[PDB]
């Protein structure tokens, strides 16, 4: 096997339309979690008859198997293309996931819309008011541009071309109102539970010629699922940007001494460099770099990472705290920031004043809605108005946001991860916040003291 | 019910105070927390760097029954063992 390069696929659809048994089929068959369970269903399948078996009768096992909790493999789950290591993300329908699809660990690099075939099953999944519409929203707001749309439970309407013809029709109209160009997005028919058009070609259709897509080079064409997804174009990570490094926790250890435990954002951190923690503004030299059961020589963008600095007490630094390279563009507290802000459906509307808590990065603080400065069209930006009175559900708008408490964030143009945000409120994230600009920046510690 | 209830299966990291917590006591603590719709799972301590192990572990939620908030905000209570929880990972079931 060759060297992959490493992508993030999150995987969105109604309830209805199949999408676990898909996500599951790739991550059985490409894929290597919770395999000596797989291998206890595939045997037990010999009962059903004389020894052949689906693998959608053994995905249905191993999900109620999770289910009473004796599975042994973490939610974490990967699968492999020809040139990528996946990691995917079947999106829970929980309400608290939306807050960690913003300000959870790695934003997706393609999103994978599955849409149910049949005729009532696919018009209640494109409902405005639904679960997935929020999810491709919130995709597209967090810059997720590439998409890939199955069409499942194409068994039940026969393959027929016509109807998969207007099922394109209605989703491509769809995820335009979202904002994915849908000249861009593979259409794939499959059928997840009989394989079809997943891994292997299908021998349902002999009018399906494949999907295509544009993309910058040219036009890009497979057959199946897999192809779609090992087309998906190669993201530029942050490893030479600056470094920055939010804190998730402090640990004093004995015999070591003071170690922050963070995930790596953007840039590298190594032994040796002197790094600065904000909105503190301490700053001391890095003694060593650890992760998992290794010392490193560095830590580079997604490295989940301890590291040891001296004449740094646990109490001067907290999560929440960004470390970043005291000689590359050091981190800073801010005295504001705008943002723009999409309102997500809820039983609300906002006023300047609204003070509700962010969650950015690690920092969770709860942040003034100081003014609301302009509403906008969500799609292209464009202003609609000075000085909104109010915002409600849909609306974009840009905010001047004041912290209650120091503050690091960043512009999302320059460092994503923290540059986005949820506005958490009535036990759900409210609003999903990109932010646009930043306001930034001796007392001694003996006269603190 | 003739159709089931939509869940999640979530994976927590339970970060402890330093080295020396008692992860035993810790891990018993969490696994004692009971709530309609909630199934503890697998777990295992996961070294972090530098001597310390984080307390990784599995559950399945009932998605309308159980906060993963409320969740988290119990276990934390746990202060003499608990720094602070992460979610890992989920996944829809
Ligand atoms: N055929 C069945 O439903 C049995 C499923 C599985 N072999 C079990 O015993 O749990």
């Amino acid at each position: 096997g060759k060297e992959k390069s490493h992508i993030n696929v999150v995987v969105i659809g109604h309830v209805d339309s199949g999408k676990s048994t898909t996500t599951g089929h790739l991550i059985y068959k490409c894929g290597g979690i919770d395999k000596r369970t797989i291998e206890k269903f595939e045997k037990e399948a010999a009962e059903l008859g004389k020894g052949s078996f689906k693998y959608a009768w053994v995905l249905d096992k191993l999900k109620a198997e999770r289910e009473r909790g004796i599975t042994i493999d973490i939610a974490l789950w990967k699968f492999e293309t020809p040139k990528y290591q996946v990691t995917v993300i079947d999106a829970p329908g929980h309400r608290d996931f939306i807050k960690n699809m913003i300000t959870g660990t790695s934003q997706a690099d393609c999103a994978i819309l599955i849409i149910a075939g049949g005729v009532g099953e696919f018009e209640a999944g494109i409902s405005k008011d639904g679960q997935t519409r929020e999810h491709a929203l919130l995709a597209f707001t967090l810059g997720v541009r590439q998409l890939i749309v199955a069409v499942n439970k194409m068994d039940s309407v026969k393959w027929d071309e016509s109807r998969f013809q207007e099922i394109v029709k209605e989703t491509s109209n769809f995820i335009k109102k979202v904002g994915y160009n849908p000249k861009t997005v593979p259409f794939v028919p499959i059928s997840g539970w009989n394989g079809d058009n997943m891994i292997e070609a299908t021998t349902n259709a002999p009018w399906y010629k494949g999907w295509e897509k544009e993309t910058k080079a040219g036009v890009v064409k497979g057959k199946t699922l897999l192809e779609a997804i090992d087309a998906i174009e190669q993201p530029s990570r942050p490893t030479d940007k600056p470094l920055r490094l939010p804190l998730q926790d402090v640990y004093k250890i004995g015999g070591i001494g003071t170690v922050p435990v963070g995930r790596v954002e953007t840039g590298v951190i190594k032994p040796g460099m002197v790094v600065t923690f904000a909105p503190a503004g301490v700053t001391t030299e890095v003694k060593s770099v650890e992760m998992h059961h290794e010392q490193l020589e560095q830590g580079v963008p997604g490295d989940n990472v301890g590291f040891n600095v001296k004449n740094v007490s646990v109490k001067e630094i907290r999560r929440g705290n960004v470390c970043g390279d005291a000689k590359n563009d050091p981190p800073k507290g801010c005295a504001s920031f705008n943002a723009t802000v999409i309102v997500l459906n809820h039983p609300g509307q906002i006023s300047a004043g609204y003070s509700p808590v962010l969650d950015c990065h690690t920092a969770h603080i709860a942040c003034r809605f100081d003014e609301l400065l302009e509403k906008n069209d969500r799609r292209s930006g464009k202003k609609l108005e000075d000085h909104p009175k109010f915002l409600k559900s849909g609306d974009a708008a840009l905010v001047k946001f004041v912290p209650s408490k120091p503050m690091c964030v960043e512009a999302f143009s320059e460092y994503p991860p923290l540059g986005r945000f949820a506005v958490r409120d009535m036990r759900q994230t409210v609003a999903v916040g990109v932010i646009k600009s930043v306001d930034k920046t001796x007392x001694x510690x003996x006269x603190x003291x | 019910p003739a159709k089931p209830a939509a869940k999640s299966i979530v994976t927590l990291d339970v970060k402890p105070w330093d080295d020396e917590t008692n992860l035993e006591e810790m891990v018993a603590n969490v696994k004692a927390i009971e709530m309609e719709g909630l199934t503890w799972g697998a777990h295992q301590f996961i070294p972090i760097g530098f001597g310390i192990k984080k307390l990784q572990i599995n559950c399945v939620v009932e998605d309308d029954k159980v906060s993963l908030d409320d969740l988290q905000q119990s276990i934390e209570e746990d202060e003499d063992h608990v720094q602070s929880t992460d979610i890992a990972a989920m996944q829809k079931l």
